[PDB]
């Protein structure tokens, strides 16, 4: 593997998703693949569907084989079936060679192919126990690491930068990518990429909720989801005291909930408070937090949308926020690692910090139920 | 619960030959793909071979291609690894994986 080769491997954007460029089957056909550490299957458009040009016909592929059954995967607000089966795959931007990987090629979905997408499938990098329909469906990643002679790590950058594509690092750590200490979190759970919150600051002032509160479903890095998402009562939490810190004197409650856009004529986000999230670090004592700016979580859609979002069910630290920071996804040693990215840069302003270290004896030992 | 255990290592002369056998139990093995890899102390871990499920694609590291053979019996829920022209380099040991499970490995020596 050529980790250089790798920088700038990714297309996209927070609204619509960073994909990967994919060569399937035996002559390769080209798909744009969304890069999702929050699943485990590699899935791929196998029929035409209204919002995607093209899409993987097992047919022309010589080297194709069926498994022989079908899954379905559901979520909330959507789910697809298709056939599982394998082939070669080969990874342009990084490597020279191809793997012989699980595929699932989609026959039908709801809900999945969006309006406005580039992509046609989905590279689930979370871990082999959510790969479906079960996990003894080696993943995309357990075979590239075997295969390819890679460490078990992948790092990633996303330069949408609150609006310029990214790195998807299969394998390791790519200096250039950032500047100054990466910080590591514990893996606390290996299915998602489970982390454990400690606080949320908001302009200074902590929330001063139970650090159960952030935890309680789970807190995850997914890349595969766009805003931030907090827990109902973090949620408000986080809308109380944003609305307290900012310098504009009255929000409308739709603007909270992303049923109104805050206009301005000629920049907002000099009136909008730093939101700060503190992580463990892998002594118990020690905590770091990673900031964002306003520019990451006030986003331009000139008028303004809240890129925060309630949740019904975790915590998820999704692309606006991975916008901020060089991500490591460290395996081997069941960690995570945050470190400030130089493209989140907005208008010659850094859009994101990271700082540390910070005592942890004012919080419990463990802040998951 | 997965098993894989691997047999069939042993100390050759080089030229010598070896049949490598890998028993799996607690999954379809009929449905997995599987690779052999292997591991010499104080090197790199290094990729083997790999082949499909119905046995039919395979594939081999270009240090083994030509001397080694990858096959498999899906009745019989084992993997083999038919090693041939064996040289100083290839010892190792040499492991099955499938899904990010491994088994505990066979040694294999090659030596005058
Ligand atoms: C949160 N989710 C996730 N991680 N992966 C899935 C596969 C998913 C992801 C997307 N993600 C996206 O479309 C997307 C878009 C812009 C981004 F910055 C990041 N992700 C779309 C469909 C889908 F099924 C299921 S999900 O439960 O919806
Ligand atoms: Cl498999
Ligand atoms: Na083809
Ligand atoms: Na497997």
């Amino acid at each position: 593997a050529n980790f250089l080769a790798m920088v700038d491997n990714l297309q996209g954007d927070s609204g619509r998703g960073y994909y990967l460029e994919m060569l399937i089957g035996t002559p390769p056909q080209k798909l744009q693949i969304l890069v999702d550490t929050g699943s485990s299957n590699f899935a791929v458009a196998g029929t035409p569907h209204s919002y995607i040009d093209t899409y993987f016909d097992t047919e022309r592929s010589s080297t194709y084989r069926s498994k022989g059954f079908d899954v379905t995967v559901k979520y909330t607000q959507g789910s697809w079936t298709g056939f599982v089966g394998e082939d070669l795959v080969t990874i342009p931007k990084g490597f020279n060679t191809s793997f012989l990987v699980n595929i699932a090629t989609i026959f039908e979905s709801e809900n999945f192919f969006l309006p406005g997408i580039k992509w046609n499938g989905i590279l689930g990098l979370a871990y082999a126990t959510l790969a479906k329909p079960s996990s003894s469906l080696e993943t995309f990643f357990d075979s590239l690491v075997t295969q390819a002679n890679i460490p078990n790590v992948f790092s990633m950058q996303m330069c949408g930068a609150g609006l310029n594509g990214g790195s998807l690092v299969l394998g390791g750590i790519e200096p250039s990518l950032y500047k100054g200490d990466i910080w590591y979190t514990p893996i606390k759970e290996e299915w998602y990429y489970q982390i454990e919150i400690l606080k949320l600051e908001i302009g200074g002032q902590s929330l001063n909720l139970d650090c159960r509160e952030y935890n309680a479903d789970k807190a995850i890095v997914d890349s595969g989801t766009t805003l931030l998402r907090l827990p109902q009562k973090v949620f408000d939490a986080v809308v109380e005291a944003v609305a307290r810190a900012s310098l504009i004197p009255e929000f409308s409650d739709g603007f909270w909930t992303g049923s109104q856009l805050a206009c301005w004529t000629n920049t907002p986000w000099s009136y909008f408070p730093k939101i700060s999230i503190y992580l463990r670090d892998e002594n118990s004592s020690r905590s770091f937090r990673i900031t964002i700016l306003p520019q990451l979580y006030i986003q331009p859609m000139e008028c303004y949308r809240f890129g925060i979002s309630p949740s019904t069910n975790a915590l998820v630290i999704g692309a606006t926020v991975m916008e901020g920071f060089y991500v490591i996804f460290d395996r081997a040693q069941k960690r995570v690692g945050f470190a400030a990215s130089p493209c989140a840069e907005i208008a010659g302003a850094a859009v994101s910090e990271i700082s540390g270290p910070f005592s942890t004896e004012d919080v419990a030992s463990n802040c998951v139920p | 619960q997965v098993q894989l255990q691997e047999s069939g290592g042993g100390l050759v002369q080089p030229g010598g030959s070896l049949r490598l056998s890998c028993a799996a139990s607690g999954f379809t093995f009929s449905s997995a793909i599987m690779t052999w890899v292997r591991q010499a102390p104080g090197k790199g871990r290094e990729w083997v071979s790999t082949i499909g499920s119905d046995g039919s694609i395979t594939t081999y590291a270009d240090s083994v291609k030509g001397r080694f053979t990858i096959s498999r019996d899906n009745a019989r829920n084992t993997l083999y690894l038919q090693m041939n022209s064996l040289k100083p380099e290839d010892t190792a040991v040499y492991y099955c994986t499938s899904a990010g499970r491994r088994g505990p490995g066979t040694q294999v020596t090659v030596s005058s």
